[PDB]
RNA sequence: ACGAGACUCUGGCAUGCUAACUAGUUACGCGACCGGUCGGCGUAACUUCUUAGAGGGACAAGUGGCGUU
């Protein structure tokens, strides 16, 4: 258990931050996408004076941005927008070099190969579109696929055989191998639509959440409920940390961070708009992430800011 | 004038009656889900129904909505009404009882109860409100 | 919708007492895919599709192939 | 710096009405180098007071079906008489302007009041906005009639009326209108 | 002809034969304890301050 | 380079080509100090001296204009200049001073960045103007 | 249920997208100044600058004061 102390606050933006990107080679500059149709690179000061200032904002979207990723360097990025498009930004020059469109409606999340060679885009049209980076519209799965939207697709960050997992709004998840395009497993057990699924960087701990309100665990290579976890209702974000056994889940208008050894809460962090009466609601959280080395917590909220929490041991 | 007509209100009512769980928390999610499962001819109308869906769901967090008959609302009402203390409000040591109801109890074979207490009758018979 | 959902014809009748003027206005029902009425639905009306059932096991289960 | 026309200083104005600087403002951040910003305040309510009063002037001595659609002429004619009050009183025209707006600005008016009668009038308090509106209207009416058919040109009739209304002199047509309003307020209680 | 201060705290309504005036409640700043009613003519904002000849005037009241 | 993002007022528009040049601002072959009405020059030097004449340190800005009305072109030529400054100051250099100057000119007015959506409405028959109607005959 | 609303063209952001040789500003001299400036326009030419397409966007959606809340 580590205290999550108050580093300060970040402000100077006018949009809900939906996807926050961390590059494990630049612990000083990180990317974050906000649904005012922009994706911004931060500058990190890490002092009591101020958290930092935005560095460079890239805009290429007619509608809002849903998910973003970084390929292998702070000079590249891939961004999916709510207009159904994917754009490959070259952050060495701050422009877009390639566009990707195979969808007829919104795109919720985009995946990218750990080798930066495969692009996976999940849309609302119950089709998951998989491209090669060459520019070929290579495949979609349409035989007994997801019967609803594809809320999120995530990729294994460990160098291994690629293994996709996709969460649908039909209260089910599907884990697939794109080597043979053959169904691997279909999972049910939630009591609501899923919103985010993320895979720990070894293909062992799979985390799922959403309208079910309870985090549900599977094994990428076994296919069974790992444990029944109790938490706050409505998981707007949940993911492990690729340095330590912590799992951070954004549940309700607050966030929880748990261990898997005994399933206890180390620090329950609530961001609250306090009213003297029943007048408003707490600013709800959307996304959670750790730093490049995974010792500071970034939380993307709907109050047009990214909050930063520091490790101080308390 | 920003009054929402019966078309918007009634379509939103049917949607929240029918797809209460399918709804979202953000308006932009609400319009997308509404356009998924409704033949709404135009963008403006689906926007208006989505917006009243957001307002109705905001009204849901504090109480029921009159035109909605969702099962989850009944479950919420029946859970809220399932409250009980450890001590019943009718479980009290001393019950003040007037002499006339004491005589009623005594003629009812209950004059031997020691749980009651004599409360003295009123001084006078001044209980009518003045006339005119 | 009076452009397409309603079809109108005006006519004159010439009898030995004078002239009788008629208008016939026929509404077309909604017949998409079949050419009897207009293909497009009535723009002001909304229809909600029937719900999709739920299957919610209390105990999580997996479906291997 | 934000000096008017780049030549009249704006960091010198003193309204001296305790709390009226929100309804008569030339210091406010909306006060610009020129009084020309096109009409955008008239659309909504209580936004008219956010106007830089220089604009309200250059549009109030802008009327009568012969001037409408000639706003650049009004801006030239306000540059004129701004550089003229710069020399006539030897002071910043904004000071005499605020003096005129603080004295000519009416307080008491008389209006018909009642749901069932029509015999007489009743005294009423004219709000700051309406008071500046009708004061600038009287000033512009005098300045039009003072140079109407007369050999005296613009920027001097306006100038004369402004100076003899700014000091509280009753010789001004606007100040005599103010006195008439006050006396009719007296005579209709 | 003494003059004191008065500032609006409650816009009671609109009066006049054809909506001429606003019956508004005004407090005296120098006393901050008295509320009086005035049929103020013109657009009135809630919280404006005006110098007045009158400190006791009342108009038609309903 | 073309980082031009319109800059408009009424039906007249301006495109502010910007490059690394001399710091002289040109308006279709004439300097901004000399424009046909001879009256709105201050309206054109307002943005630069409001944010600071020192900002231009070797930036050549040529604005090309087209549309109806001279004054209609102004409030868009200067809007185009402000847009070009915004694009230059967003492309590479920091944002803290960018936000400082943005706050200063935003409190100065609003017609330097965001265009006025207003436009001339049509005229309705049965009258001399769109809203005015003919006199009633008794 | 008709009418109102809804509808449709739109005025108004397309910096995102199909895309011009009846559209248009910038890689080298054409008549001038140790580098800046042309609607006779310089070789080279990208959709930003006019037209006309699809999708998006604005909903009392967000906060505060009133309201039979």
């Amino acid at each position: 258990t580590e205290q999550m102390t108050l580093r300060g606050t970040l402000k100077g933006h006018n949009g809900w931050v939906t996807q926050i990107a961390t590059t494990p080679q630049f612990p000083d500059m990180i990317l974050s996408a906000s649904r005012d149709k922009t994706i911004i690179m931060w500058k990190l000061t890490r002092d009591e004076t101020n958290y930092g200032i935005p560095q460079r904002a890239l805009r290429g979207h007619s509608h809002f941005v849903s998910d973003v990723v970084i390929s292998s360097d702070g000079q590249f990025a891939l961004s999916g927008s709510w207009d159904g498009t994917l754009r490959l930004w070259d952050l060495t020059t701050g422009t877009t070099t390639r566009r990707f469109v195979g969808h007829t409606k919104d795109v919720l999340s985009v995946a990218f190969s750990s080798d930066n060679r495969q692009i996976v885009s999940g849309s609302r049209d119950k089709t998951i579109k998989l491209w090669n980076t060459l520019g070929v519209c290579k495949y979609t799965v349409q035989d007994e696929s997801h019967s609803e939207w594809v809320s999120c697709v995530r990729f294994s960050p460990n160098s291994s055989n690629p293994i996709i997992v996709s969460c649908g709004w039909d209260k089910l998840v599907k884990v697939w191998n794109l080597a043979n395009c053959k169904l691997k497993t279909n999972h049910i057990g939630h009591t609501g639509y899923l919103n985010t699924v993320t895979v720990s960087p070894d293909g062992s701990l799979c985390a799922s959440g959403g309208k079910d309100g309870q985090a549900m665990l599977w094994d990428l290579n076994e296919g069974k409920h790992l444990y029944t976890l109790d938490g706050g209702d409505i998981i707007n974000a949940l993911c492990f940390s690729p340095n330590r056994y912590w799992l951070c889940a954004a549940t309700g208008p607050s966030i929880k961070i748990w261990d898997l050894e005994g399933k206890i809460i180390v620090d329950e962090l609530k961001q609250e708009v306090i009213s003297t009466s029943s007048k408003a609601e707490p600013p709800q959280c959307t996304s959670l992430a750790w730093s490049a080395d995974g010792q500071t917590l970034f939380a993307g909220y709907t109050d047009n800011l990214v909050r930063v929490w520091q490790v101080t041991i308390g | 004038g920003r009054v929402r007509t019966k078309t918007v209100k009634k379509a939103a009512r049917v949607i929240i009656e029918k797809y209460y769980t399918r709804l979202g928390n953000d308006f932009h999610t609400n319009k997308r889900v509404c356009e998924e499962i409704a033949i709404i001819p135009s963008k403006k109308l689906r926007n208006k129904i989505a917006g009243y869906v957001t307002h109705l769901m905001k009204r849901i967090q504090r109480g029921p909505v009159r035109g909605i008959s969702i099962k989850l609302q009944e479950e919420e009402r029946e859970r809220r009404d399932n409250y009980v203390p450890e001590v019943s409000a009718l479980d009290q040591e001393i019950i003040e009882v007037d002499p006339d109801t004491k005589e009623m109890l005594k003629l009812l074979d209950f004059g031997s109860l020691s749980n009651l207490q004599v409360t003295q009758p009123t001084v006078g018979m001044n209980f009518k409100t003045p006339r005119g | 919708p009076v452009n397409y959902y309603v079809d109108t014809a005006v006519r004159h009748v010439l009898l030995r007492q004078g002239v009788l003027g008629i208008k016939v206005k026929i509404m077309l029902p909604w017949d998409p895919t079949g050419k009897i009425g207009p293909k497009k639905p009535l723009p002001d009306h909304v229809s909600i599709v029937e719900p999709k059932d739920e299957i919610l096991p209390t105990t999580p289960i997996s479906e291997q192939k | 710096d934000i000096k008017l026309f780049g030549k009249w200083s704006t960091d010198d104005v003193q309204i001296n009405d305790i709390s009226l600087q929100d309804y008569i403002a030339v210091k406010e951040k909306y006060a610009k180098y020129l009084p020309h910003s096109a009409g955008r305040y008239a659309a909504k309510r209580f936004r008219k007071a956010q106007c830089p009063i220089v604009e309200r002037l250059t549009n109030s001595m802008m009327m009568h079906g012969r001037n409408n659609g000639k706003k650049l002429m009004t801006v030239r004619i306000v540059k004129h008489a701004f550089e003229i009050i710069h020399l006539l009183t030897g002071e910043n025209p904004l000071q005499v302007l605020v003096n005129a707006i603080i004295n000519s600005g009416p307080r008491e008016d008389s209006t018909r009041i009642g749901r069932a009668g029509t015999v007489r009038r009743q005294a009423v308090d004219v709000s700051p906005l309406r008071r500046v509106n009708q004061a600038i209207w009287l000033l512009c009416t005098g300045a039009r009639e003072a140079a109407f058919r007369n050999i005296k040109t613009i920027a001097e009739c306006l100038a004369d009326e402004l100076i003899n209304a700014a000091k509280g002199s009753s010789n001004s047509y606007a100040i005599k209108k103010k006195d008439e309003l006050e006396r009719v307020a007296k005579s209709n209680r | 002809q003494p003059i004191k201060l008065a500032r609006v705290t409650k816009v009671l309504g609109r009066t006049g034969s054809q909506g001429q005036c606003t019956q508004v409640r005004v407090e005296f700043m120098d006393d901050t304890s008295r509320s009086i009613i005035r049929n103020v003519k013109g657009p009135v904002r809630e919280g404006d301050v005006l110098t007045l000849l009158e400190s006791e005037r009342e108009a038609r009241r309903l | 380079q073309s980082v031009q993002v319109f800059g408009r007022k009424k039906t007249a528009t301006a495109v502010a080509h910007c490059k690394r040049g001399n710091g002289l601002i040109k308006v279709n072959g004439r300097p901004l100090e000399m424009i046909e009405p001879r009256t709105l020059q201050y309206k054109l030097l307002e943005p630069v001296l409001l944010l600071g004449k020192e900002r231009f340190a070797g930036v050549d800005i040529r604005v090309r204009v087209k549309g109806g009305g001279h004054v209609a072109q102004i409030y868009a030529i200067r809007q185009s200049i402000s847009k070009a400054l915004v694009a230059y100051y967003q492309k590479y250099v920091d944002e803290a001073s960018k936000k400082e100057i943005k706050d200063i000119l935003i409190q100065y007015d609003r017609t330097l960045l965001v265009a006025d959506p207003r436009r001339c409405e049509s005229k309705k028959f049965g009258g001399p103007g769109a809203r005015a109607r003919y006199q009633k005959s008794y």
